[PDB]
């Protein structure tokens, strides 16, 4: 986009459109994010899906915006955690993950 | 049968919940009125992370949780934690689905209007029960002893009460509440037993002082020349064997603990005691009804189970009452469940059907409907 | 992979270093925790003058060097000599460059705050590692046996410990340290074996008493009627062939050596022994957590490898614990590396990435950052 306004000579300033999504990505891929908590617990010989779950919350819940506790009803089957992806809210079930 | 089988009776206490089906003779479920919240993150082997614990799992695991009591002195003080105890009662203890069972609940003597409306709001709006009903506790105790006029001395884990009832209507202005009960009583035994030269050091020592109180404690009549008897040292003594061998002996203190119910001064309480309070309730009532109340002192509650409680009370009020009067202290054997049994009877009854508050009444009249 | 491959795990001991890559099943490098300093000037053929020697070259050449142990009883006592053992570990033993590898290190049970900050200062400021992390040893041992609550009896070369852990947090006030371990144990065998009428005269006689202790020593259950058995002289005896022919026989003393771990009195120690100490740790903890600790006595360390250690401990604490209790002594086969393996697991884990202390954290927060 920015090339055009540069080619033409228009005066339009704008922030990267990607940026809007960085929030969600960090939450997943960053160090204290989902995957990590997921892959750490996998090291605990006596961890539970339930265990994992709590770790997920204690650390992201209330502190993270893209992080949310599910909406259990509608066409959904159970509760664990929703995320706020660009496309929308996804209700995730954590069972077997470990 | 639709609801003949189907009526539930839940008696919410300060220490215990008593629950079961209207029809049964005794509660199907009895368990502590606690809600434990884990102090640390972690799990039991094979389970998931648990946010909360209720009843006996909260008691058993008390070392890693912060325990909380929803009902302080018979009144519901925390509604988040009470809805948790109800949930546990229906779904785990009685294993029923609540949305097809009428539910008879109990409340305390001068339970604030607003609470009776709030538990109705939670029964109908978060548990979706078909119909419900809130009975006053002393009133179910009386009725379970057959009658309709009498005065109930009701005493459990956090409160004692006197509720004079006349042809079924509990008399608001004559009701007395004494905040000293079985909980207070276990902690006093504790001290007179450590004071006997002992140590209830680990939590397996703490808990069993309460089982000593229940099994070996007495209410002596002529508590005066019972201490005197203690001294001559008769075969009045009583040794209990602890979780291990450690045979502890309790001779005397055995009755010094329920003498606390007649003398609150044993525990730095300045209030009057059980018998005087029975009486004062009675000289606060109408004159013409006082012969009735005197011949119908019904006792209910876990703490009124101490043997010889009735004989001491018998003689305690004869000697305060005008001699022209007939005194009569009824203390049935099932009294630790009188309240519940009175609810079981009433709710399984043929004529009670027309007092059930239905979702029709509620969705149409607001919580006000059941409040009366 | 960046660091999946790349995480190092270094377990610093009083006798041995265990080292390798997170991911592996066992340490890539195991070697003595010594730093030798030559007593005289001179050279080996083909080498230059060496100022210092570490690990096995210090042991092998011990006759011309003054040997020094950097870690006394699990705590780093000399930081000049420790930086020497680390240097050797990275550059010669694992042959990696440290400045591109995250490093998980271990410390001892009540390791002084200031030390955890000092080895962080040396890891980041003289080795320039990308990120590091210090785990407590008993805590990695427990975790390597799958669980999160239990009590570890940890016993290596200079220290023994009991570290009660609850949902991962090692309990400071319940930890016990007993300074008698495998080092003490080799020197006691030494004397009961010279006392059997022998001589460990040259250094090739000294060293192998330790290989006798490891191969032939036992912890008998009913050590009482095992001495009695010794006397009837069964085929309980066991002869080992020395560097040469000199077949030495060890019948009995074979178990008199690990009976030192239950009876410190065998060696002029007045302290209590392993099993009593397991127990005392446990009656120093919260009451509600004591059933957990009892069913999860995890053993780790070179000196807990003596066969029948677990059976003796099993029966040692059953008979001290209240009978209502479940006792359970877990002793895995890889236990001489539990600590290390627990670190390998943890550091290769998917969720650990967010606890690594990075040079960003450090350059910005000071050594305080990792200290927790």
């Amino acid at each position: 986009e920015q090339e055009e306004y540069k080619k033409e000579g228009i005066e339009w300033e704008f922030i990267d459109f990607g940026m809007d999504l960085a929030a969600c990505i960090e939450l997943i891929e960053k160090p204290m994010g989902i995957f990590s908590i997921l892959e750490e617990e996998c090291m605990f010989p006596k961890a539970t899906d339930t265990s994992f779950k709590n770790k997920l919350y204690d650390e992201h819940l209330g502190k993270s915006n893209n992080f949310q506790k599910p909406k259990p009803a509608k066409g959904k089957a159970e509760a664990h955690f929703s995320l706020v992806h660009y496309a929308g809210t996804v209700d995730y079930n954590i069972s077997g993950w470990l | 049968d639709e609801d003949e089988t189907t009526a539930l009776v839940c008696d919410n206490g300060s220490g215990l919940v008593k629950a079961g089906f209207a029809g049964d003779d005794a509660p199907r479920a009895v368990f502590p009125s606690i809600v434990g919240r884990p102090r640390h993150q972690g799990v039991m082997v094979g389970m998931g992370q648990k946010d909360s614990y209720v009843g006996d799992e909260a008691q058993s695991k008390r070392g890693i949780l912060t325990l909380k009591y929803p009902i302080e002195h018979g009144i519901i003080t925390n509604w988040d934690d009470m809805e948790k105890i109800w949930h546990h009662t229906f779904y785990n203890e009685l294993r029923v689905a609540p949305e097809e069972h009428p539910t008879l609940l109990t409340e305390a003597p001068l339970n604030p209007k607003a609470n009776r409306e709030k538990m109705t709001q939670i029964m109908f709006e978060t548990f979706n029960v078909p119909a419900m009903y809130v009975a006053i506790q002393a009133v179910l105790s009386l009725y379970a002893s057959g009658r309709t006029t009498g005065i109930v001395l009701d005493s459990g884990d956090g409160v004692t009460h006197n509720v004079p009832i006349y042809e079924g209507y509990a008399l608001p202005h004559a009701i007395m509440r004494l905040d000293l009960a079985g909980r207070d009583l276990t902690d006093y035994l504790m001290k007179i037993l450590t004071e006997r030269g002992y140590s209830f050091v680990t939590t397996a020592e703490r808990e069993i002082v309460r089982d000593i109180k229940e099994k070996l404690c007495y209410v002596a009549l002529d508590f005066e020349n019972e201490m005197a008897t203690a001294a001559s040292s008769s075969s009045l003594e009583k040794s209990y064997e602890l979780p291990d061998g450690q045979v502890i002996t309790i001779g005397n203190e055995r009755f010094r603990c329920p003498e606390t119910l007649f003398q609150p001064s044993f525990i730095g309480m300045e209030s009057a005691g059980i018998h005087e309070t029975t009486y004062n309730s009675i000289m606060k009532c109408d004159i013409d009804i006082r012969k009735d109340l005197y011949a119908n002192n019904v006792m209910s509650g876990g703490t009124t189970m101490y043997p010889g409680i009735a004989d001491r009370m018998q003689k305690e009020i004869t000697a305060l009452a005008p001699s022209t009067m007939k005194i009569k202290i009824i203390a049935p054997p099932e009294r630790k469940y009188s309240v519940w049994i009175g609810g079981s009877i009433l709710a399984s009854l043929s004529t009670f059907q027309q007092m059930w508050i239905t979702k029709q009444e509620y969705d149409e009249a607001g919580p006000s409907i059941v409040h009366r």
